[PDB]
């Protein structure tokens, strides 16, 4: 016969090996497939696709449609805060988007981040606000003015309700991981009021706004990897 | 050329992202930051369109997160035991009725689609344990009872014979046992979610259970009565080739409760049901 | 304008002259079986416009503590003319649908619905083991659910619009053809769905392809309380045809 | 089962069984 | 030696593998092969071949011809039922024909079904039965008028005896199982009086009739399987 | 194409179901239904000629339902036992008259026809239960002794030299023994059934026992004796390879009794003898 | 031509070194021996220049002397250990924080360089002792944790069922379990050194442990509780393939302490820290 | 299938052994190589590079 | 034992043994 | 993964796996 | 060691070791 | 490493590992 070298790995078993192997079926002639809508071929089609973020996650609010709204009102102090939140796709309150679930499924990601928001307020009612992300290296900014002064988007409220700001890919690496790691951190993202929130009288004097967030086309996940987000404490039975 | 496109493979680079373009300041009365979400589309805004880039040749390719890639890797769906105390007879044999809703790391991936279509490849892996000390010879055997075959009730039933279905024989010592099979629906996709009943009174099953029947998987230990007893547990491994999937839908967000049901459980206290970790306020980072 | 929308279908018309445009699900145009994917050998019965028009299901009042409605598809219909006779008298029948809910307030209104079509919306029972819901359950018709509303039954599905009524996140309905109203900005939404399921045609009495969600993400307030703000939603079947005809199925 | 290409750069993507189950992970897109 | 990878799967033994092996009787020369009627090459053809219903199967005729015969009479009420069964291939009583022998070596089928009945009257015995298919998604219809608003075949006995109903395929999916499945329950065959059993005086006041059954040209069946219509409870010997 | 043929193969798209064609209402004086069952035939009408039907391409094969296929499966035919239990000597070795009689399921299958040729694929499954604890070196030897060759009478009989005759040897923890036979019959084809008899008297044998004499398997242990007792069972798995079947038959409708014979036994409550459900009157679906 | 330059590969002749030619005596103001070493460059003077030498065909090759050569030698960098002492449960499981710096033979050639970029090949050599007689049947499961991915806290959490993360099932008696890897960093090369933090506070953390985690091997014996205890030893061997390497720098002279630091400790008599033997004097060689 | 014949060396791992083995990671694409400067590809770069004797070594 | 067809898809239906009783399932028509 | 030369001398350079990282030892300068 | 035949029907009679006494059983008459 | 020769009796002299070491014995003369 043919002489052969058995090398190492023979025999084993490996996961993610790509072997071919003969059917247990032969003959068998599958169903005719048929034209369903909806086909998707790669995850990024569902990583393009906006999802709201639960920003209001206050452990009060969990559990509550209320966690995926931020109110707004007439202020009496001048640029106040309105919310906080770190850019990393798959640390919290961003996790358990579509995004976030999916970049959980791997280990490594890249690419400019877009956030869309949406004011629920009454058609009288008017708002500017400024959104700002701060690339790291920095703590989050304690003002406005400090916001201000890294990339950021003057949204005025009007006709169209919607608004994105993108974060920009700003790393000094290609990649970042997906999970809490100090050298990757990709900064932060901070909404303060440019103006203030004014309505006519007989108006509500509160807002909601929704968040939204998606990838841009140059977002990218590598490295496949078994989510911490969902887990199995016992057997799952019939 | 399909030969570029094999180096293509070779090197992970058949799907490549876009490039980022130099862009430049604007002032004009189109804005494209500005959109209205009720469509139900999202904006399409890009980096270029928000702040001044550089130009930057893209490097990164989306291969790996592919459907074929993301469902492409072998996972366990069942662990079978077959442990001998006392009664060899009984305790020799056993069966399973086939899914892959026993083990939620596979689980979860497959049900981010509605349908699903694809092939099969099974790897099993046998331990056996010598709780006495010897295992002897031991030789297994795997029947594939489709739903309507005769199901083995003892040891030495005579469906055992495997005179038409199929059934694969492994001997202690050999490699881990492995086979593909073809798709199996009845239909042109398998369901992973199905609002549907099989009848239409009070009492009519819900779910995929009703769509969703594989047979089931009968083994035994082939040896005959040996001395020294032992517990064989074989890891049944499963892995989708040539997929395709449609409608993606959200992830499971909180434990699996049982097979065939989207069912849940909730504790008084929610927040320790999800993945959410409960913000301090709006401004804590 | 881009504002103003006119859909006729069979013998009606709906207009809305502040719209946000409107969905095609999956971006496919509902459209008839072709004979490629076929598996049914008689020859389908097609009502055209007797059944691919306009109905208009119950309305329902949206107020400052509503968590939400769903009503299921085909099954909202089978109480609606000549739509209604064809799925009970069949065995199998097939269709798309053109969605149209409205819902107009005021400029001092407001408060935002999020409109979802769900396929395979496989509900979930909670705290009952194995128990899934209960036919009857998933079978209001036209008058749908009023989430938070029904007293608990064993086979009762989940109420909790959080999560989805299944298991999964609201935030990520998104992921299915959907659309939103705003008060400030839209007073409907119109979303045209194809048919979708893993076999050509089915049995429309006992499986439900299609699952209309609306749940309020954006309170309704307002300072002229006292006038009631109600939800009507409008369902036009499109291209619906059926198959096996025989003596009238009649359920219960 | 040999799909035999050549550029010499020789491809050989051979099917060892004659099921199509039995092939390996798909080519993308 | 060529390196190798001794890949998962190896040393195996699968019934339904397709291998080749050494010969044990090397230079043996098979003896002549010589025409023979009757070759067959695939099990459709003995599907298409009818073969007699034990629709009479009581526990009271089993074991005698009786159980394939129908006995039909004059009529004292009009409309009578005079048979009923489920339309699924391997249910009794279809499972003991051949067609139902051979899909039960099966786990699923698909295609249209031909049953055919033979009238064993006198020549001067006229009938006129109406025999109807009842789709699923409804129960078995309780009247002649209902049964007729389904598929259906009017039979009026005259010179040629026999006559045949096709039941159609019509299902959602494109198979269905063999064995008995709720989902996938093909629907019922009905027969009844159309008008009335009607003979001259000094003849016979009653007669019987067989029922047959094949598979259409679409019939096709998938999946093999062993068959749950036969048993060995013990050892055969010699 | 060799290669059209080849994907066609892959596929399994051999045999493909004509498709179905749309028919129109009918007024005519040719009644397709009407036919007499009294000739012999089956009516050919399709289910164009009955309902108005539409037009659906089929997609289904018989592939799978070929003969090939059929008997193309290995199922067991024979469980061969050596169990040493006081007299290694004895017990070492043993024979079996061949014959594909004694195992239902495959028997079954190939009695659908009267006459089959086909070339024959064996594979062996040999387990060792260690009765004592230890199984040392066992390595086997399956000799096949053709009809006139000398079978052996002890363990260590000349016979078992295998001059001639072919022999398989196998040692404990290497790979399941295969091997292929051609065509062994004297005549162009087996028989399945036999009505005839091997003379003309009153003491003459009837069926297949006169036409279907396949030889002697001779088995032993090939390793001498041990201090430690085993039990060596091997099933014969049996596969019909490239084969043709002529005049099919009704099949097995009551349980196997003997080898060589349809003789059968019948309770005094035939309808326990048959796979035929009691119905409770004509019209109880 | 690809095949001229196939036999230099099997003759290991792909680098040669240059000849040495024939010089003869010189007088002249220009003195090749005389330079500047202040400039930072090494006086490139040959033997030709200083003496006066006969031609020589040279045929070494510098072959063995590439990176690829230098680095692609497969050695140790973890020995993993499973004792079964008291407790199967805990004891049957482990799991290691990856990393090339506990071993210093590969340590010490890798840091001769400040980047490198190179795939890996793994290679597990696992030894089962029966510290009570008998082994059993050993199954052995390596899984890779990616930093992120959930780690096992028992022998049955749910996370071994790897249905993403790569795993490889070792069958004892089988060959050792061998398979490659490709550049894992997140940046261009990996650094072998890293003057950096994670941070720019008196508490951030400094060096390569900033920016080398590559996840966790978690590794458990799959077979159930044995009688007969056992201590199974893995060894992971490593070999870079396809390498390259950036800026070159001085051999570590002391020991090792820990892993991603070039800590170290010296005692009061330097001298034994280092490899240099001390000299009697300047003139005693 | 192909008869074979298993030669001595089979299933030995030696550390300078060169043969292939499959990926862990299918599909997964390495960063983009970036240049850097002062690639070495040969050990004899460094061997030509002069470098201090600690010649007056003695144990003081 | 070598039937080397070609489209390129090329087919190589190898016979292993020099028997025809030794060769797989046959094929089909 | 075949790289067949020729000179007669051929050269077979085959790559088993679709990874890049799979195949062996590089090629040298 | 192969003796290469075409008709395609090729035949590969290949001599595996390098002394004729290794070669399989002999060809008829 | 593949000495093909051709006379139809192909002669495939393949070599292989990469070093010539790893060869077998050598020819004669
Ligand atoms: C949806 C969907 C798809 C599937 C099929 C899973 C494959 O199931 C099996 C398994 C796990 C093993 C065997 C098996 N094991 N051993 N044999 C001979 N067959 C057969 C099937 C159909 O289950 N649910
Ligand atoms: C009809 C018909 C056809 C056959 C032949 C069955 C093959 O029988 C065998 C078996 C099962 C084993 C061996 C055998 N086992 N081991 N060797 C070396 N030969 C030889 C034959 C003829 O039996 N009845
Ligand atoms: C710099 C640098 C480069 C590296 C990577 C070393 C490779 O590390 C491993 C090892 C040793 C084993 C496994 C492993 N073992 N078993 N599996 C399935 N994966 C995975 C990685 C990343 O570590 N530091
Ligand atoms: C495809 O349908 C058949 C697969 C054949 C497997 C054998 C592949 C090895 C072929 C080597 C032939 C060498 C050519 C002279
Ligand atoms: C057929 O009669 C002989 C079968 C030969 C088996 C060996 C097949 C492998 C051939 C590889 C040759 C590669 C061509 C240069
Ligand atoms: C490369 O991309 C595919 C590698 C294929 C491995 C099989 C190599 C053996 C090829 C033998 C074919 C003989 C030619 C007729
Ligand atoms: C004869 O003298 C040498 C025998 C060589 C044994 C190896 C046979 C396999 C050849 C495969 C080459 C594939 C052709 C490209
Ligand atoms: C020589 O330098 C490389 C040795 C390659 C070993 C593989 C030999 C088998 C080649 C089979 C190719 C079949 C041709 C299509
Ligand atoms: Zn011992």
């Amino acid at each position: 016969g043919l002489p052969v070298y058995v090398t190492p790995g023979s025999g084993q078993f490996m996961t993610t090996d790509d072997m071919q192997s003969p059917c247990a079926l032969p003959w068998y002639h599958p169903t005719k497939e048929i034209f369903i809508p909806g086909e998707v071929k790669n995850l990024i089609e569902m990583c393009q696709v906006d999802t709201l973020i639960p920003i209001n996650s206050t452990q009060s609010n969990i559990g509550n449609v209320s966690m995926y709204t931020v109110t707004l009102s007439p202020q009496t102090k001048l640029a106040e805060e309105i919310f906080a939140i770190k850019v990393d796709i798959a640390s919290h309150p961003l996790a358990t988007t579509l995004i976030g679930e999916i970049a959980s499924y791997f280990t490594h990601w890249t690419g400019s981040l877009r956030f869309s928001f949406m004011f629920c307020g009454t058609a009288n009612t008017t708002l500017k606000v400024l959104l700002a992300y701060t690339p790291p290296g920095i703590g989050k900014p304690r003002s406005r003015k400090e916001a201000m002064l890294g990339t950021h988007v003057v949204w005025d409220v009007g006709l169209q309700s919607t608004v994105s700001l993108v974060v920009p890919w700003i790393s000094a690496s290609q990649y970042r991981f997906t999970t809490p790691d100090t050298y990757s951190s990709a900064g932060y993202i901070t909404c303060w009021y440019q103006t203030n929130f004014v309505v006519p009288p007989n108006t509500p004097n509160t807002a909601e706004m929704l968040c939204f967030v998606s990838g841009c086309k140059d977002f990218c996940l590598r490295m496949a990897r078994d989510t911490d987000l969902h887990k199995q404490t016992g057997p799952i039975t019939q | 050329n399909p030969v570029e496109r094999y180096v293509d493979e070779v090197l992970n680079e058949v799907l490549v992202v876009p490039n980022i373009n130099q862009s430049h300041p604007t002032t004009s009365n189109a804005a494209p930051v500005l959109d209205a979400a009720e469509t139900g589309h999202t904006n399409k805004i890009q980096p270029e369109d928000t702040i001044e880039t550089r130009y930057v040749q893209s490097s990164q390719t989306l291969d790996e997160m592919s459907v074929e890639s993301f469902l492409g890797r072998s996972g366990c769906i069942h662990e079978s035991v077959l442990d001998i105390v006392d009664n060899y007879n009984d305790q020799s044999f056993t069966k399973w009725n086939i899914n892959l809703q026993e083990m939620a790391q596979i689980r979860r991936k497959f049900e981010m689609f509605t349908y699903a279509r694809f092939d099969s490849e099974i790897t099993m892996v046998p331990s056996v344990a010598a709780k006495d000390g010897h295992i002897g010879h031991i030789v297994m055997q795997y029947m594939y009872v489709p739903p309507g075959a005769p199901i083995p009730t003892t040891r030495d039933d005579y469906a055992w014979q495997s005179g038409t279905n199929a059934s694969v024989f492994w001997q202690h010592g050999q490699p881990f046992p492995r086979f593909s099979l073809p798709f199996l629906s009845i239909a042109s996709a398998y369901y992973m979610f199905y609002d549907g009943y099989d009848g239409d009174t009070y009492k009519s099953r819900y779910g995929t259970v009703v769509t969703n029947d594989m047979g089931t998987l009968c083994s035994r230990i082939v040896t005959s009565e040996q001395l020294h007893k032992v517990k064989v547990v074989t890891r049944i491994y499963h892995k989708a080739k040539h997929t395709k999937a449609w409608c993606p839908r959200p992830p499971r967000a909180v434990q699996y409760s049982h097979t065939h049901t989207t069912n849940y459980k909730l504790s008084s206290e929610v927040h320790n049901d999800v993945a959410i970790r409960p913000r301090t306020n709006l401004t804590t980072v | 304008s881009d504002r103003i929308i006119q859909i006729t279908r069979g013998d009606s018309t709906i207009t809305s002259q502040d719209v946000a445009n409107a969905v095609v699900g999956y971006g496919v145009w509902p459209h008839y079986l072709t004979p490629q994917d076929a598996t049914a050998i008689d020859k389908p019965t097609q009502p055209d416009t007797s059944s691919n028009r306009f109905y208009t299901l119950d309305s329902k009042m949206w107020n400052s503590t509503s968590k939400g409605w769903w009503w299921k598809l085909p099954d909202a219909l089978k109480d609606m003319g000549i739509f209604g006779e064809n799925m009970f008298y069949h065995f199998l029948g097939r269709s798309g649908y053109t969605v149209h809910v409205q819902c107009n307030a005021s400029k001092f209104h407001q408060g935002t619905l999020l409109v979802v079509m769900i396929p395979e919306h496989q509900l979930a029972t909670v705290n009952k083991g194995n128990v899934n819901a209960g036919y009857k359950y998933t079978h209001p018709g036209e008058a749908g659910r009023e989430v938070g509303t029904q007293v608990e039954n064993e086979k009762q599905p989940s109420d909790d619009n959080w999560l989805n009524f299944d298991g999964t996140l609201l935030g990520n309905l998104l992921i299915f053809p959907h659309q939103f109203i705003n008060l400030r900005s839209n007073n409907s939404a119109t979303l045209i769905v194809p048919y979708v399921n893993a076999v050509p045609m089915d049995s429309m009495v006992r499986h439900n392809n299609w699952s209309l969600v609306i749940i309020p993400v954006c309170q309704l307030q307002s300072n002229n309380i006292s006038n009631i703000v109600p939800i009507t939603v409008s369902i036009s079947p499109m291209c619906a045809e059926f198959s096996g005809a025989r003596a009238k199925t009649v359920v219960q | 089962g040999a799909q035999v290409s050549r550029q010499s750069l020789n491809y050989f993507n051979i099917n060892y069984f004659k099921d199509a189950a039995s092939s390996g992970a798909s080519r993308l897109d």
